[PDB]
RNA sequence: AUUAGCAGUUUCGGGGGCGUAAUGCUCUCAGCUGAUUCUCAAACUCUGAACAUUUUUGGUAAGCAGAACUGGCGAUGUGGGUUGAACCAAAUAUUGGGAUAAGACGUCUAACAUUCACUAAUAGAUACCACAAAAGGUGUUAGUUCAUUAAGACAGCAG
RNA sequence: CGCUAGCAGUGGAUGGUCGAUGCCCAAUCGUUAAAAGAAGUGAUAAUACUUUUAACAAUCCAACUGUUUAAUUAAAACAAAGCAUUGCGAUAAGCUUAAAAGCUUUUGACGCAAUGUGAUUUCUGCCCAGUGCUCUGAAUGUCAAAGUGAAGAGAUUCAACCUAGCACGGGUAAACGGCGGGAGUAACUAUGACUCUCUUAAGGUAGCCAAAUGCCUCGUCAUCUAAUUAGUGACGCGCAUGAAUGGAUCAAUGAGAUUCCCACUGUCCCUAACUACUAUACAGCGAAACCACUGCAAGGGGAACGGGCCUUGCAAAAACAGCGGGGAAAGAAGACCCUGUUGAGCUUGACUCUAGUCUGAUAUU
RNA sequence: GUUUCAGGUGGGGAGUUUGGCUGGGGCGGCACAUUUGUUAAAAGAUAACGCAAGUGUCCAAAGGCAGGCUCAGUGAGAACAGAAAUCUCACGUAGAGUAAAAGGGCAAAAGCCUGCUUGAUUCUGAUUUUCAGUACUAAUCGGAACUGGGAAACCAGGGCCUAUCGAUCCUUUAUGUGCUUAAAUCUUAACCCUAGAGGUGUCAGAAAAGUUACCACAGGGAUAACUGGCUUGUGGCAGCCAAGCGCUCAUAGCGACGCUGCUUUUUGAUCCUUCGAUGUCGGCUCUUCUUAUCAUUGUGAAGCAGAAUUCACAAAGUGUUGGAUUGUUCACCCACUAACAAGGAACGUGAGCUGGGUUUAGACCGUCGUGAGACAGGUUAGUUUUACCCUACUGUUGUCAAUUGUU
RNA sequence: ACCUGCCGCUACCAUCCGUUGGAUAAUGGCUGAACGCCUCUAAGUCAGAAUCCAUUCUAGAAAC
């Protein structure tokens, strides 16, 4: 009978557990929850100061040490610092709150950094300013997200702040040159759906036009000339920070 | 060892291992310097020495010896400065402190953490000194006696237990007191070594031999 | 294993100053060599030592764990250490007297005097042993070295 | 206790005294060794004996009714209607039985047997590599006994022939089950349709979600609250969701699980009063478990937390009614954990066997 | 169909096993038979899950023998020759190599090269090593056959030495054609006899997989889970040093690298105490104590003008809150307050409570498992017994059950 | 059952009541040396805590 004479108990852990499956195994590691980030960040602070343990665990929660064979096999090795390594570098590795929300707000910036590249251009020397874009999304309020990459959730969060109301970002001039025959055939096709500027046909000296985009949306206007006439003579790319000459769109 | 608090080892027990063949993990020692101010100093121009020993026998660590050594190298400038230091510390540290870590241990334990393969892995380089090893040492000019003691004192802080201050009778990194050392000059038998002497003395290694005299001279 | 400068090199390494630049010299700095210097290297060694104490491995340590030599404790107690399995003396048939051991000698508690210092502290009071350190004190005691002093010192006050 | 200006403290000096089961001496008893005999047994006639000498409003879940673990689980468990699969046309299927024999069978697929899921509603994606099943498969590699051929004098040996099952080849996933890993990839896309590649056959479709399934985690956002590790609604490379291992929905239903609001205010801060009844006093009537001994403390050391030991504090007959700090209280040779070459109940692609069954064979013939 | 044998299938059922070491037991490891150096304390013997390493082999040559030679390395030279190929010469006590570890050994060799060879053969007696003066392994020493090598001297029991390995049983080989097979006898077959081989690595040698939270027995404080004890690496607090900050200015306030303590309010380590049973975690209740003092009393510093703050002494005398959320101390917010300081009392306080966790059975999921089942994962429901004994406390009588006057 | 309900108990669901003397610690001074000056200190002394001990209150001894 366990209530008369110890009723017993469990215990918890708080250190972090970086963990790996290979070879359909799972191996684990005993470190410390705001060392296992600082070490991928390039804070090379000893090995033996990350690690709070030196070995490798079926299950480091419980307490399960692994296994010789395990090891050898999984990883080609049997030696047991240089594994613990490499799951550090690969393995998913467990955080803190506070850890988590770091992330969280670099993120935060970096989205609002995607959205001041490329700004509303009056003349070419107003805004891009990283602040007010970052406080319009604090103040609209949408769900940051480490799995969803920081572009795509700008894209993503853009349309949202311009119904709020709030103008942003600015278009490019992605260059190309068309042949004689098919660059007429397209040129009737893009004229309505979408803007095209340096419109010049001819007969003898080809036909230059300029498709309006601003980097982040580059798919959508060559799609169509696939499906037309394929790829163009020559196909011009610019920087997704500046049109090569100035910006002066939106 | 900067994790540990020095008490663990400030006594010098254990016979001592070493960087070898059979350590291979250790860390670097806290001290791979042994230089403070003028090395490119000629022997016939600082003529004092004093030396600063361990009066206990323990184990000394080598951060706190690099400690010291930045009380006698802030300590060099606002005193003289680098023409009146010449310092080869006079102790290194070899021996190395092991650690068997159950810092694993924070709301559990796996158990590996117990005495069960319980010998440690390297971790802590050292030195070991009796009472009389030598553990700072400024050759210097004989204008500089009480600016460098207090340099000597300042250091002895930074080391465990007692610590003894002294001037000897030499003209330092010398086996040859002051008094000895102007016959070197008198006999023409100084011969210099832009730090040492090498002294010149009369011997037989040879067959028939008379450059013994007029080899160095 | 590893610290320092030194010298002798530079058709071998590199960069400067000296005729444009070098390795032609001379420099700091590479390499090699020669003589000297620092720490000597459990798995180095030319040489070579005579539970507790002593030795000693792990271990931050542990009234932890693991060995060696001797001693005990344990399967012997008594006196002594207040008390106490192991420390001290010392071993027990049963007694008498004498003298001791360790330990004591104001009182508890058998046992004293004489003599010299030191301490003035909410202290200080016998191994094992019931902890104390680095570091401070113009506290008092005891010393050691150099300096000064009747060519008049020292502190004081006065110019 | 107390001590202090010599101290009864410290460090000395010169004597001196107390004091062990130790030592000295003496005595007494035993033991030993040696010796002696009329044992103070000088009329006895003893030696198996004596003597001497010496030494020692909301969410979740379940459809609902129902049922269940009599003395701890009434639920979200079980069941269930519905949905699905399987086997079987009788000398069947399933079954019991040593045998004889029998049941389901007063049965005949509109059934019986065996599963699995669990009403409705809407959906059930891919995979047959495995493991199981299934075979009317190519027919042959293996393949026992009897049977057969040879050798040998025979015992015997050696050979061919070869069934079932195995192996091989197909069927099978509302059977057990899974539904990746590394490169690029629908502006890097959120994600992964895709292309390469490996593993094993495939690589999560519809949906769903920090869910009774989310380690990190109190995730991120919104809401609800003055404030919420809670709730709900969003987000979703989901440590480890997902389609009869059933996925998603949900009216009614619920002694089920959770949140909030309203009725609730002694389940309100802060307790109060009142009555019954017991207790409490009497009168009769009378009991056990327990109990080494025993009951005052502080500290010390000691199987390291003493009531006893030691040193201090102290101490006052006999008792009553309350109280629950202590008796490392009591109830129970802890079943938590380990051990013992101790067991059991169950499981499986342990070892060994086996009921039964499938085929082969002789005899029956 | 029955029979009786045969093969298959056959956890439906039976019977059994599921090693050991172990700073609890698992998970991990092998310190389980063994070799090297150190541990190892100048004979020897000596441990730990002590350290740095090795073994389950290989070699007709990497054996045996004679002779002949010298190797590592360096230097200076030379069409082709590349710095570095090959070929000279000097200097080279060994730095080379010797199947493999490391230690030793070693130069007219034990290395390398050549020749010839099969002593890597057989019988026997003694011994060594660990020792249990037993067994085995491996080795040594001679004696007799058979050889081999070299002129011979001599050497040759395989490997320069220390490791490289295995009982009865059973089977099988080799051998004298031995011995029996018990009425004589013959041919077989079979057993012996003698020496080998097959092998047991748990290595002086069981044929062996799980789970049990549906469980049970015998014992264990040799041994885990709470306390307490020692310990204090880790935690917490405090000192000393002063490079620097503090504009300037080391110490108003901080204080580097560095160094010494204390604490037991962290967690480990340990396993002394308890498994003839100290009822485990929190919350409520209630006292007590500690101070490492948050407030207040009184004081002193300040970069203290005032204001507010900061630092410190004495001091523990009195205070030390209301709530959301959480099983929760811990955590984090809202609100008050002079302040909402940290602690201790068997991680104070279960015959004081509650049972929200943790603690059995039932049961849902998810991951894991062929499965029975597992989870320091989540979820849900789960009987908290006894004071009428002694003491302690609270109050209530009564008494020096007369101290030698009543009242 | 409900209303009302004295007496009685009871409520921060009400009312009343909660003192003064010495002794100091820290600390701030005095006179004043050791150490001709100096210095709160040594001899000595002053002021001085929610502190201590009395006064107050409770109880009332194998005490009178």
């Amino acid at each position: 009978m366990s209530i008369f004479t110890p009723t017993n108990q469990i215990r918890l852990t708080n250190v972090a557990v970086v963990r790996m499956k290979r070879a359909g195994k799972r191996f684990e590691i005993a470190c410390y929850k705001n060392k296992v980030v600082g070490w991928r960040s390039g804070v090379e602070k000893d090995l033996d100061e990350v690690l709070q343990t030196h070995s490798v665990f079926v299950n480091v929660s419980k307490g399960q040490v692994a296994k010789k064979e395990d090891l050898i096999s999984a990883f080609g090795t049997d030696d047991q610092t240089e594994i613990c390594k490499q799951i550090l570098t690969k393995g998913e590795v467990q955080v803190s709150d506070k850890e988590r929300h770091t992330q969280l707000e670099q993120m935060f910036r970096d989205i609002a950094t995607i959205v001041a590249d490329k700004c509303v251009n009056p003349e070419t020397k107003r805004p891009y300013t990283v602040i007010l874009i970052e406080r319009a999304m604090k103040d609209i309020h949408y769900s940051v997200k480490t799995n969803k990459s920081t572009k795509q959730q700008a894209l993503e969060v853009i349309k949202q702040l311009k119904e709020k109301m709030k103008i942003e970002r600015a278009h490019m001039r992605l260059r190309f040159i068309l042949p004689v025959n098919e660059g007429k055939k397209l040129k009737e096709k893009l004229k309505p759906l979408i803007k095209v500027i340096e419109s010049e046909d001819y007969g003898q000296q080809l036909e230059i036009v300029c498709l309006i985009d601003p980097g982040c949306f580059r798919e959508i206007d060559e799609l169509i000339k696939k499906e037309t006439k394929g790829k163009g003579s020559l196909e011009v790319l610019n920087l997704k920070d500046v049109e090569e000459g100035d910006e002066k769109f939106e | 060892m900067g994790r540990r608090p020095a008490r663990c080892y400030r006594y010098c027990k254990n016979k001592p291992y070493i960087k070898s063949r059979y350590c291979r993990g250790v860390p670097d020692a806290k001290i791979r310097i042994f230089d403070l101010g003028r090395k490119k100093a000629s022997t016939d121009e600082f003529p004092l020495c004093v030396h600063l020993i361990s009066l206990e026998k323990e184990q000394l660590s080598s951060e706190a010896i690099e400690a010291g050594r930045i009380s006698c190298n802030k300590y060099i400038s606002k005193t003289g400065g680098k023409d009146s230091f010449h310092m080869r510390v006079r102790v290194h540290p070899w021996h190395v402190l092991r650690i068997n870590k159950m810092l694993s241990c924070a709301g559990a334990d796996r158990l590996q953490t117990g005495m069960r393969g319980a010998f440690g892995k390297p971790m802590g380089t050292v030195a070991r000194v009796n009472i009389g090893q030598i553990i700072f040492s400024i050759r210097t000019r004989d204008n500089m006696l009480a600016n460098v003691v207090e340099a000597l004192r300042r250091s002895s802080y930074k080391f465990p237990g007692r610590q003894k201050i002294v001037v000897s009778k030499k003209w330092g990194f010398t086996a040859y007191n002051r008094e000895a050392y102007q016959k070197l000059k008198a006999d023409g038998r100084l011969m210099n070594d832009g730090a040492n002497v090498k002294v010149i003395t009369n011997h037989g290694t040879l067959a028939q031999y008379a450059k013994d005299i007029a080899a160095a001279n």
